[PDB]
Formats: structure tokens, C-alpha cells, sequence
């Protein structure tokens, strides 16, 4: 950043670098404090993290692993974290399962600078509209099973074949991941994917199976593999 | 029907005869010989059965307090 450059900056586990930092303290004599860790916690993550900006010369911008001890957010590792995030990516072991891979919960995960004025309004409001169909589908959901499918208007049966889109189309071969996979990884840009989510849920895409979304780039792809089909 | 001083109109709900009947019936007879779901109409008893069903699901509660049973 002293350079001038803009920089970014991953470390694997903020968990392990508090963690660590209490056995140092342990040993070293200090009473403990919060669950027994260091009674300097705060101020260890607050030199540690405030360097980390974007300065009048360059910018060191960074993405760090936060781990939850028992998927406790109360936990003081993951909890003194909170305080310096910009933003919040959430992925989930059980959305992992159901096999989206880039395995992340759109309704949970935050920014502090998802607003219209910051990221202009495309991209603000079928930001907001992924998640607002999302949730829907998760009302219906509870009907779904107890009356059936036969029981949605033809939106609401439209909502869900929509929404059931969406879901897969946000899911996406890593290039990282073809050791696993096998599949070739796709890069897309901001306004592919804002290209892409909107229609889908405006929405041209109708008449394409689910699976044309499940692993691809721009929708300009799930066509493409919709022919295929 | 008219009688002294009165006349009622008993109205079927629905057309009736031996052959739209005959067609109920024969439904009727054959929902029974195959168990299979339909849906009741009632929406607020649905999602809130759900969501009793799951809020209730999984506590170990009655294991938490000490409870004869």
C-alpha cells in the first residue's frame, strides 16, 4: 500500500489468531477474562485490523475466514470480529449439502454498503428482489408440503418455479474447485449477474428447465446448456 | 310445492339425475379403495400447524425439567 497499489489481503482464521493469542496470554501469567480469553482481546483485534485501510497513497482491502465455535456468535472470538466487518459473507454447511457449492445464505449474508446510492439501483434492487423471492418461497414452503403444490395460485406456483431458478443460477463451478468437480470454473462480472438475476425473475427464462441455471456463468451459458437439457 | 296458503321451492344445490349421480358415486367409491392426499382448504390452519410442528420439534424440554410421565 506504501507502494501505492491496491492490495488484498486473506488471513486463513481470525478464530486461530485470538485462540493463539490467549495461550500467549495463559502462560504469561494475565488473568483471564471473557470464557478465559485474554483480557486484551480487544485491543490484540484492534491493532490487527485497523491497519488494514485504505490509505491517501493505496489500500490493503481483506477477506478473512471467521470460524464459530459452536456456531456460537456469542463467542467473543467471532463476536470482537463483528465490530470491523464491512461486510458479511454467511455460507452454510446444510445449503452445502443440498450441493450449491459456493455454499452462502442470500438472506443472511450483509454489507454495509449494499445501498442504492453506493452500488446504483439496478444493482440495490435486484439485490433486494433475489432475497425478497427467496423469502417468499420460504413461506410457501410450509403449505407446499402440508396441502400440496396443487394448492398455489398460478403466481404463487409461478413464484416458486422462479424463485427454484434463482437458487441454482447463484450457485457456481470455482476454478479452484475442478480438483473436486471436474467441471471447468467460470469467472462472471457485476453486470452479468445483475443482467442475468433480473430477468430471470422478471421473467424471460421461463421456459428453460431449472437445471440450465444449476452450474454456469451469465444465463447467456444456462441457455445455452438448456438446449442441451 | 303449493298447499293452502303456501308455496316452498326445494332447490337442488347442484344439477341432479341418475347419471351425474352414478358419476359421484363411482368417484366416491373409488377415493376410498386408494389412500391418497387431498387438500383441505383452510390455509390458516396450514402454515400455523407447520410452524407449531417445527417450533415444537427437537426441544428436549420435558428431559430439561424434572416432569412425572
Amino acid at each position: 500500500r506504501d507502494e501505492g497499489r491496491d492490495v488484498l489481503l486473506f488471513v486463513d482464521n481470525i478464530y486461530r489468531y485470538t485462540l493463539a493469542g490467549t495461550e500467549v496470554s495463559a502462560l504469561l501469567g494475565r488473568m483471564p477474562s471473557a470464557v478465559g480469553y485474554q483480557p486484551t482481546l480487544a485491543e490484540e483485534m484492534g491493532v490487527l485490523q485497523e491497519r488494514i485501510t485504505s490509505t491517501k497513497t493505496g489500500s490493503i482491502t481483506s477477506v478473512q475466514a471467521v470460524y464459530v465455535p459452536a456456531d456460537d456468535l456469542t463467542d467473543p472470538s467471532p463476536a470482537t470480529t463483528f465490530a470491523h466487518l464491512d461486510a458479511t459473507v454467511v455460507l452454510s454447511r446444510q445449503i452445502a449439502s443440498l450441493g450449491i457449492y459456493p455454499a452462502v445464505d442470500p438472506l443472511d449474508s450483509t454489507s454495509r454498503q449494499l445501498d442504492p446510492l453506493v452500488v446504483g439501483q439496478e444493482h440495490y434492487d435486484t439485490a433486494r428482489g433475489v432475497q425478497s423471492i427467496l423469502q417468499r418461497y420460504q413461506e410457501l414452503k410450509d403449505i407446499i408440503a402440508i396441502l400440496g403444490m396443487d394448492e398455489l395460485s398460478e403466481e404463487d406456483k409461478l413464484v416458486v418455479a422462479r424463485a427454484r431458478k434463482i437458487q441454482r443460477f447463484l450457485s457456481q463451478p470455482f476454478f479452484v474447485a475442478e480438483v473436486f468437480t471436474g467441471s471447468p470454473g467460470k469467472y462472471v462480472s457485476l453486470k452479468d449477474t445483475i443482467r442475468g438475476f433480473k430477468g430471470i425473475m422478471e421473467g424471460e427464462y421461463d421456459h428453460l428447465p431449472e437445471q440450465a441455471f444449476y452450474m454456469v456463468g451469465s444465463i447467456e451459458e444456462a441457455v445455452e446448456k438448456a438446449k442441451k437439457l | 310445492e303449493v298447499q293452502p296458503g303456501n308455496v316452498t321451492v326445494l332447490a337442488d344445490t347442484a344439477i341432479r339425475g341418475q347419471d351425474l349421480d352414478e358419476a359421484r358415486a363411482m368417484e366416491a367409491k373409488r377415493k376410498a379403495e386408494e389412500h391418497i392426499s387431498s387438500s383441505h382448504g383452510d390455509v390458516d390452519y396450514a402454515q400455523a400447524s407447520a410452524e407449531l410442528a417445527k417450533a415444537i420439534a427437537q426441544l428436549r424440554v420435558i428431559e430439561l425439567t424434572k416432569k412425572a410421565m
